[PDB]
């Protein structure tokens, strides 16, 4: 699941905070929030592929 | 994406920080300095080194020496006066 993945990811932001050359690393990792947050709305958007030819 | 990796590397927090100049002094310093010392007070050690111990110490300013000394100096002159007389 994300959610690990997201725990990990926060915390290594607050690390990232107590260094300076994270620059674009945080870019990095708001990316892959972005595309782990897509797969998400993915996943709630898909229907089955056919047609209910039960009552259609 | 893959996080970047700048936070792997670190070679400008462990000599990029002002201590550094500090610790390479106090590792000197402090390693190098005998806890403890010799004797204080030992000069002129013939039994004077005794003089030194009960006058000339840092313990005390105790006004001994000075009388001594003084009287020292109207024996020297008085002693005179009857080698003069």
């Amino acid at each position: 699941a994300k959610s690990a993945a997201n725990k990990l990811d926060w915390a290594k932001v607050i690390s990232s905070l107590r260094i300076t050359g994270s620059t674009a690393t945080q870019l990095s990792s708001f990316k892959k929030r972005n595309d782990e947050a897509r797969r998400q709305l993915l996943e709630l958007q898909s229907q089955p592929t056919e047609v209910d030819f039960s009552h259609y | 994406v893959s996080t970047l990796i700048p936070p792997k590397v670190v070679s400008s927090k462990n000599i990029g920080s002002a201590p550094n100049a500090k610790r390479i002094a106090n590792v000197v310093h402090f390693y190098k300095s005998l806890p403890q010392g010799p004797a204080p007070a030992i000069k002129a050690n013939t039994r004077l080194a005794r003089y030194k111990a009960k006058y000339f110490d840092g313990d005390n300013a105790s006004g001994k020496p000075l009388w001594h000394f003084a009287l020292g100096i109207i024996a020297f002159g008085y002693s005179m006066e009857y080698y003069f007389h």
